[PDB]
């Protein structure tokens, strides 16, 4: 059923999201 | 430096992890086993 | 240099595992009992010695996957794979139990192989084997329970099965069997156990709060060095702390320490004695006294009794499913059943 | 059920309220980021 | 210099031999009390009907009881939740009938332990130490209140509160997991991964201690006489002791400080025991443990049994046994 | 501020005990956090919207933020059927839009606003010593505390009621008009005794005892913050409390540690404010509900209820409670104490009336009945209903069950946290909480105790 | 302060390890996917499939009873 | 990534725990999928 | 009743706009002059979302 693929890709976007934050202010050095 | 890549810890962790994984395929293969 | 002495020098180079002369025996048969359990569960059935699905292949969880014990009708074959029943074929093998006694011989031999790694590794560092000593309670545990009790009783079949809900089962068949709560033996196996636990908890706090300032921070674990001659905590006010809470406590610190072994390796240790004791039948049942007098009257009740009735109840209902080889019919009307349960 | 003009976001509602364990575990990964100092 | 600050330094001193403190005004009076009633009724209390089924159970020595066997009774399932003091029964023998010894200590000895802590942090604060020790005892508190207070009220009766008795808790033990299968219930199996992991990690710490003891005697005379209480030195190796652990395993797998060793120790088996205790408080609520039963079904929708059914069979054995003459209605609802 | 051990003395692992001195990234955590609970509360509504089976009873579906909403009386109508599902769906989708601005306003303190608000302004700025800015912070925070107790006031009696499960007519949402402003009363329920037959304050049983209640709370409140703002601590107040941040702190955990226990038992036995068309029978409810259905089944077979004798000589349907009121036999005697809305009609003065249960039993009552014992509070931790000898077929595990276990623990380990900061807080404020000094070891000029 | 192997975070940590094991972790893991899911595990261990715990002519758990002859045993059992 | 020829240590935890999460996860949907589920 | 989905689609990928750039915004003193304008337009776009989303509700 496709419920289940979005309800995982909503899963993974909102799982990389944070991981992203601090990934792009790891890599261009900010205030971490 | 220069350490060897090869050695008894080597044997050690791969002696457990590969048949972990392998394992661990295994299980994740049963759940989409139907009744 | 001959070969033994050189020999020697590979087997106890300083390297991330240790190997040793123990290792040739802890090892592969260490390798051979975990991996032997990491496969039954995962993948072997216990469908034609238990009438049960005891593995992640047929739909169990962690919690109740098991090697499962061998069929009752081997007795205490051994189950070699070559040897009278496999007659070396693999999957007649796996099916018939023979990863029990695989699981359990191996475990024994590993278990040989730890404590001979604890001495070895003792003697090359220069310190006491008291390690290997305290060891000696997990041996006397395994030892009895899982070899010496089904060696007591008709098979294999009555040994503990390698899983979770299986050693439940075993706990739970050794209450309604043999009232084995009732068992001094056992008694003083969780006084030691317990009393182990309580010695780790009060030890460890008051370590941690009777601690001196050695450094600046809050954090207050980096005060310590292990090159350091003097004690990180105060021994003096530890002891007053608990001669006034508690009425004693400890003045040497080797007598803690010692005591600290003393108390779950004695508890290992007796429980064993009583493990023994049940190999043979010969329970801490009854109190015949109690007996006698409920059986002449029948207002007097004690605890005892009830739980004697507990028991009698949990091998009536469980013997059928549990022992399926003896094809026990009890019919529902023999059941042993209080009012409107 | 959703009212039905929303009912092409209920996959992403159910994913919603697991977000505050993420954050729990955020916090790990940024000390992670800066070396558990 | 007035007689209240007498009396306040008096009960803070630290110069008692037994500390008392403001905690400790408490705790002396309530564990006395049950300790005295304990003993008598222990000793002499005559059957206590602890079902409410006019079947008293004898839980006292001249009853008939033996050491293993004797009880103090719970309380009746007539009484259920309802305070019942010695002042609101008729006469004394109704009380010992009903089974009021039961809540009289347990009422008096939950407050003494809870005192007990406070009075180990007063004792802790008295003599400049850090102030955890009472946490740490926190979890054999959480522990007791939970099978003396917990269970009792989500059940809705003392009746179901661990008898106090060897035999007696037995029974509470094989009825709980008739009622909720403790045994499959995550947490207990925390508490006995505490209680077997502290045992275990006692056993390593004394027996690596005793291991690299500082040669300081003869072996003639007891090793233990090499310690000097007060000594400012170690009194063993700790850097033998973790060369030791880390061959034995791996050398990142031991602890090379101290503090960190201890407070592990202190922590595995305090949090092991909160998690059980929580077990039994939630258990109180009737969260009960793991229902695999049936779980698993061929392709025809036949039941193939694991060894979770087989325990679910000895659960039956011991529900349909218990309180066997309790029951009038079909469920056991609490 | 230092973030990291060098410059500040605690480990990553204590890392926000970093924050106790930079009051602007302590205020950005503190909103940051109130975020997430506002977020967790519209999610969660939205989760449980959108897996709502509206004509299926909430206590079935493993909801406990509809029935919160649902005892307001929102979106239900009488024995709390569900008429409209946009109210619970408003107060998901408000909750879940204003943590977006909680969230985005505590990382503006936590990460840009300036760490310590007192050069900035005297009015938010606070030290912990300072006792008058404490007590003003817990006068604001009073005066918003009585404005809610004061709002649950408004909606009971201005803006559409609350659900009454006690009301005639059957469980509605009826809006209270007579409040109970009677101070005895309202006071004589935190008088009453914490144990069976009184409940102390699980036991208010009407609506207009609990509305009433709010109206003194809100009062209560709001000149508890008025005094708090217009005044200072005194004398026996200074000398004997910790002032300390981590002091302030632990008060409020032992204070949060006794609600949790005092709401764990709050739903697992009160059915006025968690009324059991929306969070399911009470484990006493359920029993007495077992005793009840098989009254009527046997009293339907011709079984002479009252003259039945059971195995043990007691009564097996009916028999007396130990002041004598007539009460269900069996196990459920522990539960005579029980009142609910469907079993008070057949109530006498004397207990259960023969007369009434004769005559009297509608089949409305054997149909609550019914179906309360069998969505008893007892369920495994995997959800399945019933009694742990059961087997796999019912997927049950009562609301009631999830909330007092949930907040029993919390409650315990809040009470670990007090014990854990107030020990802290003396252990610092007394100045060694970083270990024994060796020089001044306390012991060391003590006499020996023998 | 180290035995003399490579450190493991500076192993894991280099792109040689990972080119490697960016291949062998995933091919072990389909690996057994394919042990399990091509009906080959069932074969392997004599673990029936959903379809064998009974047949048309047995109804009844499959016990064994002989000592000795138990190939027989399970073949009559199928 | 940042480090030359080195990917970041907090990187590979963050990948190898996300991984492991992932099997669990797939473990508690198979108590509730296919074999073992009851139904 | 699409154009309510399309409001509802957008204000949720400008949601998680805002979820990646608020933080790396707030956490960046060395761009703070550029992304504070950035940072106000996108809270009003976002607040004007929501209310469109809440009007064009009523409005399906
Ligand atoms: C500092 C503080 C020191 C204070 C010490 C004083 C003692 C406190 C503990 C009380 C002991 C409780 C024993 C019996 C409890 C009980 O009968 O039940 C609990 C009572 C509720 O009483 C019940 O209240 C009910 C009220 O419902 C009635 O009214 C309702 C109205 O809707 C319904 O109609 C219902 O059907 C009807 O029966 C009934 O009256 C019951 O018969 C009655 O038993 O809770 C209450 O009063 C209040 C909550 C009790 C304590 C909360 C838990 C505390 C646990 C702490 C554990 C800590 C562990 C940490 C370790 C370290
Ligand atoms: C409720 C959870 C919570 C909250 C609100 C905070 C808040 C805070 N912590 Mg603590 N912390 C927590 C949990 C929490 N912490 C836990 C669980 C741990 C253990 C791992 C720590 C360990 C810890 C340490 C060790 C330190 C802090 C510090 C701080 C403060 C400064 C943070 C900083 O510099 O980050 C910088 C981090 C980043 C810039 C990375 C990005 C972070 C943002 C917030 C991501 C937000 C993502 C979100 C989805 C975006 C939504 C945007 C919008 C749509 C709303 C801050 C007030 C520091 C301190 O004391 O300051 C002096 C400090 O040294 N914390
Ligand atoms: C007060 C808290 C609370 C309560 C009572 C509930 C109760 C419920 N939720 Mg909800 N939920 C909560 C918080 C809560 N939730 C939070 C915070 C989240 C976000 C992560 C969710 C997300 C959520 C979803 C997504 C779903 C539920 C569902 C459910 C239902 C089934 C729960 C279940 O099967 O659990 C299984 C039991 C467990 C997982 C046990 C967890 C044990 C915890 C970890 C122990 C922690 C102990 C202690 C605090 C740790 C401290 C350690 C240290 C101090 C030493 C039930 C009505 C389900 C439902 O039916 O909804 C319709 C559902 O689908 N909830
Ligand atoms: C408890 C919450 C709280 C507290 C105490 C503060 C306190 C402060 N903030 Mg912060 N802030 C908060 C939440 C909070 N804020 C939130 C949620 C946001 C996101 C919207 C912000 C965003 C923010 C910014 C962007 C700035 C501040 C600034 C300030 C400082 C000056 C305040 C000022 O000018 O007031 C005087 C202003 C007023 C009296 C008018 C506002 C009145 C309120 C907003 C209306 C009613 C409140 C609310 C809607 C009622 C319902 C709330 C609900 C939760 C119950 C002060 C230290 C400034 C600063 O850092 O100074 C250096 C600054 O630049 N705040
Ligand atoms: C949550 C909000 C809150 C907080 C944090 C405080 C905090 C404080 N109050 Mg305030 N107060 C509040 C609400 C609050 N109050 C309200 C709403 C009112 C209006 C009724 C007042 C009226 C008030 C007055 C009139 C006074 C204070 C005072 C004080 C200070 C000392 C209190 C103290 O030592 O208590 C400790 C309590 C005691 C020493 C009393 C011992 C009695 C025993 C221990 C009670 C045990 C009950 C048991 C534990 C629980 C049973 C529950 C129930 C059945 C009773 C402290 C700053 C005092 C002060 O300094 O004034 C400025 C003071 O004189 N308060
Ligand atoms: C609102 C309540 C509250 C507040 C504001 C604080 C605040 C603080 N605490 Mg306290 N604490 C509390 C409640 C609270 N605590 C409770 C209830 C307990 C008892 C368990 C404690 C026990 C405690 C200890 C033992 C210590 C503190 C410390 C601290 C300080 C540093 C905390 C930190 O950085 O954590 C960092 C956060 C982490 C490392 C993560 C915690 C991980 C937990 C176990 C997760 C629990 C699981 C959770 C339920 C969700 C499950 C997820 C699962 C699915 C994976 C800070 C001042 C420290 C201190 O004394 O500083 C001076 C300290 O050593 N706290
Ligand atoms: C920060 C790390 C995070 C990493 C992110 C990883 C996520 C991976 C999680 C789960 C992987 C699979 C997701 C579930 C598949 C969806 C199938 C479905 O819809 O329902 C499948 C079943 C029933 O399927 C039903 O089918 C119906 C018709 O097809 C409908 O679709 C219903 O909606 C549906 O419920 O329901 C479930 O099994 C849900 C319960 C299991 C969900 C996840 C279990 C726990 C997951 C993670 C928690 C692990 C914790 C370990 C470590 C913790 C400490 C960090
Ligand atoms: C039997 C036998 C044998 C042997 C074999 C072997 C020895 C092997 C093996 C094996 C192995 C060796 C396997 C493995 C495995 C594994 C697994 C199965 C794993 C796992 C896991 C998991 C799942 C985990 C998880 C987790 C947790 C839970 C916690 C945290 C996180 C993590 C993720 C880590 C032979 C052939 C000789 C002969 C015949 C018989
Ligand atoms: C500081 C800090 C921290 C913290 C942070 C936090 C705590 C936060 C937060 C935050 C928050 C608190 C947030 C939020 C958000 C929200 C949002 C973003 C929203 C929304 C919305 C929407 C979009 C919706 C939509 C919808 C609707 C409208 C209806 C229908 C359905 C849906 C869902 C579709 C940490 C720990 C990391 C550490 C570091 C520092
Ligand atoms: C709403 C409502 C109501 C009402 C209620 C009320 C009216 C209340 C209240 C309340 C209150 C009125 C309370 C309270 C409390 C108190 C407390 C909780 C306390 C305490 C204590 C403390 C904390 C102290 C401490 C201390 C001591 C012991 C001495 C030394 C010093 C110190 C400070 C340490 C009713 C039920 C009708 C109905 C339902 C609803
Ligand atoms: C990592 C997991 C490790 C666990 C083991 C995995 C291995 C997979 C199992 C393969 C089973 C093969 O299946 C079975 O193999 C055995 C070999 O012992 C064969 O056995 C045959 O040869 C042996 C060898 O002389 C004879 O003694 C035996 O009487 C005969 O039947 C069987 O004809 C075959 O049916
Ligand atoms: C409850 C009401 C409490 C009132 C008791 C004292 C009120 C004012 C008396 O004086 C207050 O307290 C002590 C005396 O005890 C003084 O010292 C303080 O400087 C003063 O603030
Ligand atoms: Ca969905
Ligand atoms: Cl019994
Ligand atoms: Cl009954
Ligand atoms: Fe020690």
């Amino acid at each position: 059923n496709l419920e289940p693929i979005f309800q995982l890709t909503f899963l993974g976007l909102i799982v990389l999201a944070g991981p992203a934050v601090v990934f792009v202010l790891a890599f261009r050095g900010g205030d971490l | 430096v220069t350490y060897p890549i090869f050695t008894v810890r080597w044997l050690a962790v791969h002696t457990l992890a590969v048949p972990s994984v392998f394992f661990v395929g295994a299980i994740a293969a049963m759940q989409f086993i139907q009744r | 240099r001959g070969w033994f002495d050189v020999l020697d020098d590979w087997l106890k180079r300083d390297r991330f595992v240790f190997i040793g002369w123990s290792g040739l025996l802890l090892f592969p048969c260490a390798f051979m009992a975990l991996g032997g359990w990491l496969t039954g569960t995962t993948f072997v059935t216990s469908w034609y010695t238990h009438g049960l699905a005891s593995s992640y292949l047929e739909g169990a969880n962690f919690l109740t996957v098991a090697v499962s014990s061998p069929a009752d009708a081997f007795g205490h074959s051994l189950l070699f794979l070559w040897g009278p029943e496999a007659q070396g074929n693999l999957t007649r093998w796996f099916q018939i139990g023979g990863l029990w006694p695989f699981v359990a011989l191996h475990g024994a031999f590993g278990l040989i192989g730890f404590m001979l790694r604890q001495f070895e590794i003792s003697r090359l560092v220069g310190i006491r084997p008291y390690n290997a000593i305290a060891f000696s309670g997990p041996i006397a545990v395994f030892v009895s329970v899982f070899l010496m009790y089904p060696l007591g009783q008709s098979s294999w079949f009555f040994a503990p099965s390698f899983g979770v809900a299986g050693i439940f089962r075993f706990i739970l068949f050794l209450q309604g069997f043999h009232n084995w709560t009732l068992n001094p033996f056992h008694m003083m196996g969780v006084a030691g156990i317990l009393g182990g636990a309580l010695l780790c908890a009060i030890h460890g706090a008051t370590v941690e709060n009777t601690l001196f300032e050695d450094g600046e921070d809050s954090n207050t674990f980096r005060a310590f060095e292990p090159t350091q001659a003097e004690e990180t905590y105060s021994m003096v006010t530890a002891n007053r702390f608990w001669s006034q809470i508690f009425g004693i406590a400890f003045s040497n610190k080797r007598w803690l320490h010692f005591f600290m072994l003393f108390v779950p390796v004695t508890g290992l240790w007796m429980s064993s004695v009583g493990i023994v004791g049940l190999a043979l039948n010969l329970r801490a049942y009854d109190f015949v006294s109690q007996e006698l007098r409920a059986a002449e009257d029948p207002e007097f009740e004690t605890f005892y009794t009830a739980n004697i009735l507990l028991n009698e109840g949990m091998r009536a209902w469980m013997a059928p499913q549990d022992q399926p080889h003896e094809n026990f019919i009890f019919p529902e009307e023999v059941l042993p059943r209080g009012n409107a349960l | 059920k959703l009212p039905e003009a929303y009912q092409i976001f209920d996959p992403l509602v159910d994913v919603l309220p697991v977000i505050p364990l993420f954050f729990l575990a955020l916090a790990f990964v940024w000390q992670a980021a800066v070396g558990f100092k | 210099a007035s007689l209240w600050e007498q009396f306040c330094q008096w009960v803070t001193s630290t110069n008692n031999r037994i500390y008392v403190g403001w905690f400790g005004t408490l705790m002396i009076p309530t564990l006395l009390t049950a300790t005295t009633c304990f003993i008598i009724a222990f000793i002499a209390a005559p059957p206590v009907d602890i079902d409410g089924i006019r079947e008293p159970v004898a839980g006292s020595l001249l009853y008939g009881n033996n050491i293993i066997s004797g009880a103090v009774v719970p309380s009746s399932n007539a009484i259920g939740l309802h305070f019942y003091p010695i002042w609101e029964a008729a006469s004394l023998d109704e009380w010992l009938y009903n089974g009021g010894p039961y809540q009289l200590v347990v009422f008096h000895f939950l407050i003494g332990i809870f005192c007990y802590m406070g009075r180990q942090w007063e004792l802790s604060y008295r003599l400049g130490m850090r102030p955890w020790i009472c946490v740490a005892y926190s979890a054999p508190v959480s522990a007791a209140t939970a099978v003396f207070l917990i269970y009792p009220i989500g059940q809705g009766s003392f009746s179901d509160g661990m008898p106090l008795g060897i035999s007696g808790t037995f029974n509470f033990m094989i009825v709980f997991q008739a009622e909720h299968n403790i045994l499959m219930h995550p947490f207990h199996m925390l508490g006995v991964a505490g209680v077997f992991g502290g045992s275990l990690f006692s056993a390593m710490h004394g027996s690596l201690v005793t291991s690299s003891l500082v040669r300081e005697t003869t072996e003639v005379e007891s090793q233990n006489y090499g310690y000097k209480f007060g000594q400012e030195e170690e009194t063993y190796n700790i850097v033998a002791a973790h060369g030791y652990f880390g061959r034995l395993i791996f050398q990142y797998a031991s602890f090379n400080n101290s503090r960190s060793l201890h407070f592990f120790l202190g922590a595995w088996p305090v949090i092991g025991i909160w998690f059980t205790a929580m077990g039994v408080s939630t258990m109180a609520f009737n969260l009960n443990g793991f229902n695999f039963n049936q779980s698993i079904l061929d392709s025809q929708g036949r039941v193939i049994g694991t060894w979770a059914d087989v325990l679910n069979r000895a659960n039956i054995g011991f529900e349909v046994m218990h309180e066997r003459n309790a029951h009038n209605f079909p469920l056991d609802l609490a | 501020g230092g973030r990291d051990l060098p410059s500040t003395g605690f480990a990553w692992w204590s890392g926000n005990a970093r924050l106790i001195n930079l009051s602007g990234k302590l205020l950005g955590a503190h909103v940051a956090h109130a975020g997430l609970i506002v977020f967790w509360a519209g999610a969660m509504t939205l989760f449980e919207v959108a897996h709502f089976i509206p004509e299926k009873p909430m206590y079935e579906q493993g909801l406990i933020l509809l029935p919160h909403i649902a005892t307001l009386g929102w979106g239900v109508g009488p024995a709390g059927e569900v008429t409209d599902i946009f109210p619970f769906f408003v107060v998901g989708v408000l909750h879940l839009i204003s943590s977006a601005v909680l969230g985005l306003g505590g990382i503006y303190h936590a990460l840009r606003g300036p760490e310590v608000l007192e050069e900035y302004s005297s009015f938010f700025g606070y030290d912990w010593k300072d006792k008058n800015q404490m007590t003003n912070i817990i006068g604001y925070h009073l005066i918003l505390l009585g404005c809610g107790a004061l709002l649950l006031v408004f909606k009971a009696m201005f803006f559409g009621g609350v659900y009454d499960t006690w009301a005639p007519g059957g469980g509605d949402v009826r809006v209270i008009t007579n409040p109970t402003l009677n101070p005895a009363i309202i006071f004589g329920y935190l008088l009453k005794a914490p144990f069976g037959g009184e409940g102390w304050i699980i036991s208010v049983n009407n609506m207009e005892d609990i509305i009433g209640g709010h109206i003194w709370i809100g009062l209560i409140c709001i000149s508890g913050g008025i005094w708090h703002i217009l005044t200072k601590p005194f004398g026996w107040a200074r000398r004997a409390l910790i002032w300390s941040g981590e002091a302030y702190l632990s008060y409020s955990l032992g204070a949060l540690s006794l609600m949790g226990f005092i709401a764990s038992v709050f739903v697992w036995f009160n059915n006025t404010a968690y009324p059991s068309e929306f969070y399911g029978p009470t484990g006493m409810e359920a029993s007495q509900s077992q005793a009840f259905t098989f009254l009527v089944r046997d009293q339907r077979l011709g079984a002479n209820i009252a003259s039945a004798q059971g195995p043990t000589g007691l009564g097996k349907y009916l028999m007396r409670s130990p002041s004598g009121e007539i009460i269900f036999g069996g196990e459920t005697m522990r539960f005579w104490d029980f009142r609910g809305p469907w079993l008070e009609p057949l109530r006498g003065p004397n207990g259960l009336d023969l007369d009434k249960l004769r005559n009297d039993i509608q089949p409305w009552q054997v149909r609550r009945a019914a179906e309360y014992m069998t969505h008893a509070p007892l369920g495994s931790l995997n959800s399945v209903g019933g009694v742990i000898t059961d087997v796999n077929s019912f997927n049950y595990v009562s609301p009631r069950a999830w909330l007092a276990t949930s907040h029993f623990v919390l409650g315990f380990f809040f009470l670990v946290g007090h014990l854990w900061h107030a020990g802290r807080a003396r252990a610092a404020a007394a100045g060694f909480e970083k270990g024994i000094d060796r020089e001044t070891e306390p012991t060391l000029f003590m006499p020996d105790l023998d | 302060g180290t035995t003399g192997e490579r450190p493991f975070s500076d192993i894991v940590t280099s792109i040689r390890y990972w080119v490697i094991h960016s291949i062998t972790i995933p091919m072990l893991f389909i690996a057994g996917w394919l042990f399990v899911s091509t009906g080959l595990a069932y074969d392997a261990f004599g673990t029936p499939r959903p379809d064998e715990y009974f047949t048309q002519t047995r109804q009844e758990l499959p016990i064994l009873q002989e000592r000795y002859d138990i190939n027989q045993e399970i073949q009559e059992f199928n | 990534m940042f480090a030359e020829g080195r990917i970041p240590l907090w990187v590979v935890g963050v990948v190898a725990g996300i991984g492991a999460i992932g099997v669990l996860g797939l473990f508690f949907y198979g108590a509730y999928a296919g074999l073992g589920s009851s139904m | 009743s699409i154009v309510f989905q399309i409001a509802l689609a957008a204000l949720v990928l400008f949601s998680f706009v805002m979820v990646v750039g608020v933080p790396v915004a707030y956490a960046s003193p060395q761009n703070w002059d550029r992304s504070k304008p950035l940072l106000y337009l996108g809270s009003g776009i976002w607040a004007i979302l929501v209310i469109v989303v809440a009007l064009l509700n009523f409005l399906v």
